[PDB]
């Protein structure tokens, strides 16, 4: 899994 | 180096970050990218592939992906990050990751530095040389994006000679230079056994697994296929062998009893009988761990009279024998052996350019702290004197910023 996630 | 970042979030991006992993993808929380002109980007205390540990207190070492985001989230204005580069590297390379970087700027300024009349070298190889390769393959990507034309083909059209060639060398990946080098030795009806003896000898498994996967990706074909085409008789099974990168890795424990067993091993298979066992030495030297193999060779001096290089020299010859003693030069001491291997490259009429340069290029961000070391210590000047009288021109800064500086 390559999630990414903008925080 | 556990260090920590006061960010104030702001209304557009909030902390101006993305992030990847979880404990759900076994990794830890890791920051992906960091937004330019936004949080975190002026903090200017950040860097992609840290570590977050904590924020405002609550750990997250052990946060899967949703928990870390619902507590990035929910912090407040001001956020305190611990944060721990987490990126494996070497800190004893002489190029380090420049401190203000702008791949943007840096893709501008070369564009104009190539299209300025008679070419700025100055400025490219300033630029280029001073630059770790991840940040030189983000200028590669933004000098795509802003030009619409690869970096490395509008460098090879501006540059010429051995210039070129270090800086074409430079833009490769580790991996993809290391490939390139091993597909350049292998063509033609001839061979470079030396450059093909020194690759596969000096890499560790790490490399050697990504070199397998890139060269396969580059080429169609398999290294070890390419090394069968090319190579015959023990040497080829000897080069098989390492290039397969299967070398047992340094254990906890010291194996006294093999460290005995294999040094006795490695007397009986050469210097005590009439010719020798190749496939024994093939098999100890490939297997065994480096920190093993230093002690066996030490054990070694105890039983016979002549030390592994001086039996290596008087059991086998010709390539076979070359790759042996590269191999175990490799293993008693790395940097020494690349020290050495510049210092003949240069020490005599005219330069061996293209050694010089493929070991400045693929060891200045590995251990070139060291080979500087070992080099002052046994020739008495610097790599850096030696480079200054063997090389001339913009090519000669290049090697010298390759270099980092004088001892
Ligand atoms: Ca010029
Ligand atoms: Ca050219
Ligand atoms: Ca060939
Ligand atoms: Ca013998
Ligand atoms: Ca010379």
């Amino acid at each position: 899994t390559r999630r990414e996630t903008e925080v | 180096q556990k260090r920590g970042v006061k960010v104030l979030k702001q209304e557009l991006g909030g902390l101006g970050i993305s992030i990847k992993g979880g404990k759900e993808n076994k990794m830890p929380i890791l920051i992906s990218k960091i937004f330019k002109g936004l949080a975190a980007d002026q903090t200017q205390a950040l860097y992609v592939g840290d570590a977050i540990l904590s924020v405002n207190g609550a750990d997250l070492r052990d946060a899967t992906h949703d928990e870390a985001v619902q507590a990035l989230k929910r912090a407040g204005k001001e956020v305190l990050l611990e944060v721990k580069y987490m990126r494996e590297g070497s800190a004893y390379g002489s190029v380090k990751a420049y401190t203000n970087f702008d791949a943007e700027r840096d893709a501008l300024n070369i564009e104009t530095a190539i299209k300025t009349k008679g070419v700025d070298e100055v400025t490219i190889v300033n630029i280029l040389t001073n630059r770790s390769n991840e940040q030189r393959q983000d200028i590669a990507f933004a000098y795509q994006r802003r030009t619409k034309k690869e970096l490395a083909s509008a460098l090879k059209s501006a540059l010429s000679g051995h210039l070129e060639t270090v800086i074409l060398g430079l833009l490769k990946t580790p991996a993809q230079y290391d490939a390139s080098e091993l597909k350049a030795s292998m063509k033609g009806l001839g061979t470079d056994e030396d450059s093909l003896i020194e690759i596969i000898c000096s890499r560790t498994n790490q490399e050697l697994q990504e070199i397998n996967r890139v060269y396969k990706e580059m080429y169609k074909t398999d290294l070890e296929k390419d090394i069968i085409s090319d190579t015959s008789g023990d040497f080829r099974k000897l080069m098989v062998a390492l290039a397969k990168g299967r070398r047992a890795e340094d254990g906890s424990v010291i194996d006294y009893e093999l460290i005995d067993q294999d040094a006795r091993d490695l007397y009986d298979a050469g210097v005590k009988r009439k010719g020798t066992d190749v496939p024994k030495w093939i098999s100890i030297m490939t297997e065994r761990s480096v920190p093993h193999l230093q002690k066996v060779f030490d054990r070694y001096k105890s039983y016979s009279p002549y030390d592994m290089l001086e039996s290596i020299r008087k059991e086998v010859k010709g390539d076979l024998e070359n790759a042996f003693l590269n191999l175990v030069q490799c293993i008693q001491n790395k940097p020494l052996y690349f020290a050495d291997r510049l210092y003949d490259s240069m020490k005599g009429k005219g330069t061996r350019d293209k050694v010089l340069i493929r070991i400045m290029v693929s060891r200045s961000e590995v251990d070139m702290l060291k080979i500087r070391s070992e080099f002052k210590r046994k020739y008495g000047k610097s790599l850096y004197y030696y480079i200054q009288q063997d090389t001339k021109g913009d090519y000669q800064k290049a090697l010298l910023y390759l270099c980092g500086g004088d001892d």
